[PDB]
């Protein structure tokens, strides 16, 4: 009827590193090349250079005098001592995860940090429940050597933790300067903080009270400044302080971020965590 | 042989308001008198002319002369109820009975402080939404806000303008008064009050790298808006109306949420609060919160001196000459400016000290003023004796309004429009010098009411109010926890120059030394007639009081003479355009 020469030349079946057996490929490429010789097939160009990828010239005939022979006495498939292997070894692969699926969990990991298995394991749902999150993800780190790409990968997710930590460092900075004084809507005084390279627009008072609110509503995640440009308004103390009312939760939390810093590099004597437990 | 200097102590007339001030729990209320009573939307109204000052140039004429008043009639507001507005107005000091606006004046006189209003209301929209687009050059003073947008036989009128503020109402954020409590008392704005897992985090997923950064999410309950329900910012009735729509009371909310929004959102005035905030210049004093003029705390017989040792400083300040041999012989086109004044501001002095004998302090000073501010262009930028309202220096943070704060008692403000801008030729705002000169001119009959109408006195705020601030309470209230929602701290002095002279009587009995220790020797839970407070400097402790206060009594006993022509003002020419034919036989007419 019609030839249409039905013949699976080689076929892979390894994407990217998802985290499966390295030896498989040997193993596959066995039945790789007897699914072309029980379906008669030639060994021709398309073959070889896209087995070695080389243009050689006197010995690249012999690539293509062994490829032929190599499926000419291609025996049975895996024995049935090899073929219990397949599954084990497969089943040990999380080769379950879409390439688009794992760049989000390399991704969540950062702007949630490492060990927030929860955090990442909700902002998806893809392929099921939680324990696939958390068992990739033990799988992840634990046998992470085996990397693909670690350049844009394990700094990606890294550098989100650093950023993640000095918020959270400078939220517990905060929390022990205000401990340190009795009245610190009068009292509170910047060691280092104080600045002078640019113009002090904002109020040395104003300044006090935008961090008596950051400590009132903490430094989460997302939301935090458009509380103190609320909190701000609220108060009838700054009734008349035009400048200080026009202050937006983003030309606000500018200032909000340099008083920070400049608290960091205050408290950053005693932030040696002790880890002896 | 040796100068001295010292600029924060001779600053431009503006030492800087702080706030510490009154840092001792120190709060009371024995000025219970029938002219003192509680305006909870003084503050607002106060800040929504503060606004309309600071920021004349983008307003309308008329309304930068608005009065207190004109806001109270306007929006039917009325001091006294500690709630919101009071049912009415105590007739007379002694009546018991209350009256509404309809009763005590005319309508049109009522309708024409609600178009103030309405323009005031369209006004600051346009302000802050359709100018929005704008593309300057050099300078803008075109496009503002017609009287006739206000006027004009459209619905969309207001309906345009709030279609846009109903879209960002919610992210610019609603004001307190409007925003949808949470009753629940289940949650709280201030912590967090909603858990994601049950079960946080134990076995480590990277035993290499414990940390757990995120243990689990927590989501929040922020400032959200009130239901449509009840939603005064999506009044149906105020498209097609006006800003009369809303109740009272919540009319002062709009304005001054609007006056914050634009603030924060206006193109305009926004760049504008940076041009002023953004000096290449920075007041010496440093920049502090709140700044008011030197006089409004010091006084006036106390800022003279102030100048007097100011001159004998600067006096100094060029016979320390250790070598002026380079420049008294060497002429050169640069140097020699003031060296060639060094000489003739010296045989001033002594053509005056040596040409008077004893004659007056007076001539000591009223002639110098001019020829000593050549002098201090140089060592000193800035004297107490310089117009503060007319420095972008000092400009935004300053507070006008202010008339001086008494320890253990707080500040005191008084609403007068239009302080700096063009025909400044009657206002009071001006530097201690020309103020004083002015206020001495009605005392002594010399300019009438007259001369008002004549150099832009309408110009003014005609009417006016004398407030008192409970700082004291406020700034303690506001450095434990902000339960400020309720509270009052503005409080009404007086309402007319009549009133306030009653005022002035009134702060006699606060401004006395205790000296009666004995007893009155005349023979034959909680009720007070009217008012028996006498008592105040019991310790010597209150004895910085007795002086601010007395202060006081002298600024309120001149900006009495002057207030009370405003009045007659705006009771005989109410803003009627002089002309120019007509202009004059107003004067040869002789009104007697």
């Amino acid at each position: 009827s019609t030839p249409s020469h039905p013949r699976m030349p080689k076929p892979h079946v390894f994407h990217s590193h998802q985290l499966q057996p390295p030896q498989l490929q040997v193993l596959y490429e066995k039945e790789r090349m007897w699914t072309a010789k029980k379906t008669g097939y030639v060994p021709t160009m398309d073959d070889v250079k896209a087995a070695y990828g080389k243009i050689s010239d006197q010995e690249e005939q012999k690539e293509k005098l062994e490829l032929l022979k190599l499926s000419v006495n291609n025996s049975q498939p895996l024995t049935e001592e090899e073929e219990k292997m397949k599954a084990d070894w497969e089943s040990e692969g999380f080769t379950n995860w879409n390439k688009l699926e794992f760049r989000k969990f390399i991704t969540v990991s950062g702007k949630y940090g490492r060990n927030s298995i929860q955090a990442i394991a909700r902002e998806l749902a893809p392929g099921k429940t939680l324990e696939e999150v958390r068992a990739y993800a033990k799988a992840f780190w634990s046998n992470i050597e085996r990397i693909e790409d670690y350049e844009k990968y394990l700094k990606i997710i890294e550098n989100e933790e650093e950023k993640i930590k000095r918020v959270k460092m400078q939220q517990e900075a905060l929390r022990r300067k205000l401990s340190e004084y009795k009245n610190p809507f009068f009292d509170l005084k910047l060691k280092h903080p104080p600045s002078s390279n640019n113009k002090r627009t904002y109020s040395e008072e104003e300044d006090r009270f935008i961090l008596l609110m950051l400590f009132k509503y903490g430094l989460d995640r997302d939301d935090v400044y458009e509380l103190v440009r609320d909190e701000i308004r609220d108060c009838p103390l700054f009734e008349l302080d035009f400048y200080f009312r026009s202050r937006t939760p983003v030309e606000l939390a500018r200032r909000g971020n340099t008083l920070l810093q400049c608290l960091e590099k205050e408290f950053n004597a005693g932030i040696v965590l002790d880890d002896a437990t | 042989v040796e100068p001295a200097l010292i600029p924060s102590n001779w600053t431009s007339v503006i030492p800087l308001l702080t706030s510490d001030f009154k840092n001792q729990y120190s709060v009371i209320s024995r000025l219970k008198n029938p002219n003192m009573k509680p305006v909870p939307y003084a503050g607002d109204i106060i800040k929504l002319m503060a606004f309309i000052n600071k920021f004349s140039s983008f307003f309308h004429s008329d309304l930068q002369n608005l009065s207190f008043q004109d806001f109270e009639v306007g929006l039917d507001l009325y001091p006294g109820d500690p709630n919101g507005s009071a049912a009415g107005i105590v007739k007379g000091p002694e009546d018991t009975s209350l009256l509404l606006y309809p009763d005590f004046m005319a309508i049109k006189d009522i309708v024409y402080c609600q178009d103030k209003m309405n323009l005031l209301f369209l006004s600051l929209l346009d302000l802050t939404f359709t100018e929005n687009f704008d593309g300057k050059s050099a300078k803008k003073k075109g496009p503002l806000t017609t009287w006739e947008n206000l006027k004009s036989s459209s619905k969309k009128v207001f309906s345009n303008p709030l279609y846009r503020l109903r879209l960002v109402a919610r992210e610019w954020g609603y004001p307190r008064e409007w925003r949808q409590q949470l009753p629940s008392d289940q949650d709280i704005s201030k912590p967090k009050t909603a858990l994601f897992e049950q079960d946080e985090q134990t076995p480590v997923v990277d035993p290499s790298h414990p940390e757990i950064l995120t243990p689990n999410i927590y989501t929040w309950n922020a400032n959200e808006p009130l239901p449509l329900e009840s939603n005064p910012l999506y009044n149906r009735e105020m498209d097609k109306n006006g800003i009369l729509a809303l109740k009272p009371m919540d009319r002062v909310v709009l304005l001054r949420a609007l006056t914050d929004w634009c603030a924060s959102h206006s193109s305009a005035i926004h760049d504008e609060i940076y041009k002023l905030t953004h000096g290449k210049k920075d007041p010496v004093f440093g920049i502090q919160t709140q700044q008011v003029p030197r006089y409004t705390i010091e006084g006036v017989d106390n800022t003279i001196n102030q100048f007097k040792k100011l001159c004998s400083l600067i006096q100094s300040r060029y016979e320390i000459r250790s070598k002026k041999k380079h420049f008294v012989k060497q002429l050169k086109e640069g140097k020699k400016p003031d060296l060639s004044r060094k000489l003739e501001i010296l045989k001033e002095i002594k053509a005056e000290l040596k040409n008077a004998v004893k004659s007056e302090k007076d001539e000591l000073l009223f002639s110098l003023y001019d020829k000593w501010v050549p002098l201090f262009e140089g060592e000193l930028p800035d004297q107490p004796l310089a117009n503060p309202f007319s420095e972008r220096l000092y400009k935004l943070r300053l507070q006008e309004f202010f008339l001086g704060r008494v320890p253990h008692i707080g500040d005191f403000y008084m609403p007068r429009l239009h302080s700096y801008g063009d025909s400044l030729e009657m206002s009071t705002f001006t530097d201690l010098r020309n103020l004083q000169a002015l206020l001495s001119k009605f005392k002594n009959n010399e300019y009438n009411a007259f001369t008002l109408f004549e150099n832009d006195g309408q110009s003014m705020s005609a009417q006016f109010k004398l407030f008192y601030h409970d700082t004291p309470s406020l700034a303690h209230d506001v450095a434990r926890g902000r339960n400020t929602s309720g509270k009052v701290y503005w409080y009404e002095l007086c309402h007319d120059s009549a009133t306030l002279l009653e005022f002035l009587e009134f702060l006699d009995y606060k401004i006395v030394k205790p000296q009666d220790e004995k007893k009155e020797g005349n023979e034959k839970t909680d009720n007070k007639p009217s008012i028996n407070t006498n008592p105040l400097p019991k310790d010597a402790k209150y004895n910085t009081a007795r002086k601010k206060l007395q202060i006081l009594k002298e600024f309120l006993s001149d900006y009495y003479f002057i207030l009370r022509q405003f009045e007659q003002m705006k009771v005989q020419f109410a803003d009627m355009k002089p002309g120019k034919r007509q202009l004059r036989r107003i004067q040869r007419q002789t009104v007697n």
